[PDB]
């Protein structure tokens, strides 16, 4: 589904912001 | 290398261009 | 999650995404 | 495309990996 695939990608970001560089 | 909020928000929009496609 | 752990969930979703259509 | 797009999200992909916790 793309919406579906679009949600976990914005989680996917949420959790990419949360790292380190 | 890109920062973490650098790559965030391109995921972000990459996000947006999946939601925008169709199947 | 590692790196490694949202990297190949990234990569999961890709192969989704890749058998989409326009 | 579809696949330009997944081109786009293991690229990505690859430059997550060289994040840190």
């Amino acid at each position: 589904s793309p919406s579906a695939l679009a949600d976990e990608l914005e989680q996917l970001a949420y959790e990419v912001e949360h790292l380190s560089s | 290398t890109a920062s973490p909020h650098a790559l965030a928000n391109r995921l972000r929009q990459l996000a947006y261009r999946v939601r925008s496609l169709s199947s």
